[PDB]
């Protein structure tokens, strides 16, 4: 006998800053959910970020292009800051080609359908020459958490192009999270609490989707908890009967062909035990008993899970 | 030693008269080689890379 | 040093706090009270102990 | 940069030879991540063959302890510079200041 | 996306009232998040029934003494808070204890009511002396969620009651103690994983397993409002290989072959020429009494129907 929280107004003060309110929280769970939600939000929220960049005229991170002022490393870090939203695919390859004097903004990227660059004003480099031109291809993957290059080294998988420039993936859109519990005066009630979650992100995830994802993950783990086995069992039997039933049964119970029958019969092979104990050579010597008969007895002891040895 | 001679006879393993000495990367360091320099004394046949 | 500081803090008593003079049937509910925020970590109280 | 310094930061930064410092103040004519080309002010132009001043910077070379010493340009195109100004920040230097 | 769900749920319950529960492997940080949530809920918010107030027929205030009881009134208060009562239908019921004779008045001596079960019948309450040993009193049991100390009620007890009404702390939550340790656990390659050890002792009424159970139940019920991803799916797509091939349908009989041959293919699990066609040479050759004559027979008949030996076809 309790209440439960209903998702209410979701304010957008800026594109990055959002406040989400929850009115009918039972007293005592205010902090519980505040804390759990904060934890999951900061920890596991899936986001997209640049994974690698390929520029032509550069073999390694440390050289320098003519006609640009940022060093290669600064271009990589700025790309690390690049906030990008892909809808359907997991790995997209963006192409940036610009020449002439000016600060390279994000908008100059060759614009694909599925890609949304939320803040095109993010600078990448500064050109300084009449003919200075940069071309590059950025490979962007989706992922969760924080993955540095050094672990990614295991999965080389033919990185053969030495032109590859690896950057650590900070797979996390949420930058900051706070929550406030305040007395939730509902028109007929004394002690209810309202949760106000203030969340600041890189401007990719909308608040409702984030909160729902977090609740989903918590729901999954608590479902995992719901069952608690405590079950026991007696099964453990003994595994070596007198001679193993599958070795006591008589040849007759094997049923083959009159020939093979009379063969075992007049060969003194009465039990599938004696049988499984005998080898080929044994039957090869019986008159009128040869390759085909024996081989048949074998193909049958094949499905009888017993061989001849 | 004898037994290894027996092994060479068996498998026909022509023993290479040159030992390995290559300058391999020190243990537990991983990075990018940014530059190479080559110094040949005067007289010797410069290799293509030089 | 840190350990001793923690114990010192936990064991020291204060003249007035939450739950002055309420009586607890045992230590486990003492922990119930402190972790539940119904009493200060140090507060003069009568408890039954074995 | 240090949030709480003592004022010596600029003195040491300039006095170390790792920063690049302006000899004749002027306007930054060309900046690239290897060189700074400065157009001299007509006052400071030597009568006979003044021309422009070119500063080649030093990029990642190995220090005695195996540390990197890289110089990055500070100023931007068209910025006026005065004699004794700080062109490029050396290793562990910012905008002319010591940032250890 | 794809998370890591816990396996190997081990539970070592020494002394049934004391349950230790170990769990791995858990993603980074989830040890503390779930340990903390569970602890908070179990500890602070649990529906239960407990003693709230009692009236002594002989003494009016908590500081006075009853004749012939060595224990002071507060001592009886402390003993009776430990009484674990479970009510079924009624919300609040007022039980009476009336006992005589020498010795310790135990939980067994309680007036036997319908809905109420005393989980610990041997709990001592008071020690009564000789020759007087007359006690009659009313213990009030009420249901509530969580822990509410007497002191806050008596603070907010503007509804002044007659003298003798001794207020008691209501301990509804059946769990007396709960703790969780998080420690290092590695999934064979990932070392940043953790083990959760939950030590819990309750007051008899509820079994530990069910305690955890309904704690998690309440939390899932709170979250239910948001979590909605409950997708379904199918294994694969339909078939593009119709195994109805117009010449291979008819039965072997159409071959007008010798008995021997028939009986052999039959005993070899061959029914229609659609099975035979997909038959390994070695099989047909091992069949006892199937030799050059019989084999060449089968072969010639299959050749007459325009087919070959060892034919191939998938899905039949």
């Amino acid at each position: 006998e309790f209440l439960k929280p209903r998702l209410v107004d979701i304010e957008q003060v800026s594109s990055t800053h959002a406040k989400v309110t929850l009115e009918p929280l039972e007293r005592g769970f205010g902090h519980t959910l505040g804390n759990a939600l904060r934890r999951i939000l900061l920890s596991s929220m899936p986001g997209c970020a640049v994974t690698e960049v390929e520029i032509d005229g550069v073999l390694h991170e440390y050289s320098t292009k003519e006609g640009v002022q940022e060093d290669i490393l600064e271009i990589l870090l700025n790309l690390k800051g690049l906030a990008v939203r892909v809808q359907g695919k997991d790995e997209v390859i963006l192409t940036l080609n610009k020449s002439g004097i000016g600060p390279v903004t994000a908008a100059d990227i060759t614009h694909d359908g599925d890609v949304e660059i939320v803040k095109p004003q993010h600078v990448i480099c500064h050109l300084t020459d009449e003919n200075a031109s940069i071309s590059m291809r950025i490979k962007v993957q989706r992922g969760r958490g924080y993955v540095p290059a050094s672990t990614r080294i295991h999965s080389e998988e033919d990185e053969r192009p030495i032109g590859r420039l690896l950057v650590d993936a900070c797979y996390s859109p949420v930058e900051r999270i706070a929550y406030n519990v305040e007395a939730a005066r509902v028109e007929q009630r004394t002690d209810l609490d309202k949760l106000v979650i203030e969340m600041e992100t890189n401007g990719t995830i909308d608040p409702e989707e984030a909160i729902r994802r977090a609740a989903t993950i918590l729901a999954e783990q608590l479902e995992a908890f719901v069952d608690l086995r405590d079950v026991r069992q007696p099964e453990v039997k003994e595994e070596k009967p007198e001679f193993d039933p599958i070795l006591l049964r008589p040849v007759d119970d094997l049923e083959l062909t009159v020939r093979s029958a009379n063969c075992l019969k007049a060969e003194a092979i009465h039990y599938i035990g004696d049988l499984v104990q005998r080898t080929e050579v044994e039957l090869l010597k019986t008159p009128n008993l040869g390759k085909k008969s024996l081989t048949e007895i074998k193909d049958v002891l094949a499905s009888r899970g017993l061989s001849l040895g | 030693t004898p037994e290894e001679k027996l092994l060479r006879a068996i498998f026909g393993e022509k023993a290479s008269d040159v030992k390995d000495s290559s300058l391999r990367v020190p243990n537990g360091v991983s990075g990018t080689v940014i530059d190479v320099q080559v110094f040949t004394r005067d007289g010797v046949e410069k290799d293509k890379r030089a | 040093q840190d350990v001793v500081l923690g114990l010192y803090y936990m064991t020291r008593d204060c003249v007035n706090a939450k739950g002055e003079g309420m009586v607890l049937t045992g230590p486990k509910e003492a922990e119930r009270l402190y972790r539940s925020g119904l009493a200060s970590l140090h507060a003069r109280v009568k408890v039954r102990i074995t | 940069k240090p949030l709480v310094g003592t004022g010596m930061e600029r003195a040491v930064a300039v006095d170390s030879g790792v920063t690049a410092v302006a000899k004749r103040g002027g306007v930054v004519q060309y900046v690239d991540a290897s060189r700074i080309v400065i157009k001299v002010n007509e006052d400071e132009m030597y009568p006979g063959e003044a021309g422009i001043d070119i500063y080649n910077l030093t990029k990642y070379t190995r220090s005695n302890q195996n540390t990197c010493i890289n110089q990055m340009p500070c100023v931007s195109l068209g910025e006026p510079v005065e004699r004794g100004d700080v062109l490029a920040d050396g290793p562990s230097t910012d905008l002319g200041e010591l940032a250890l």
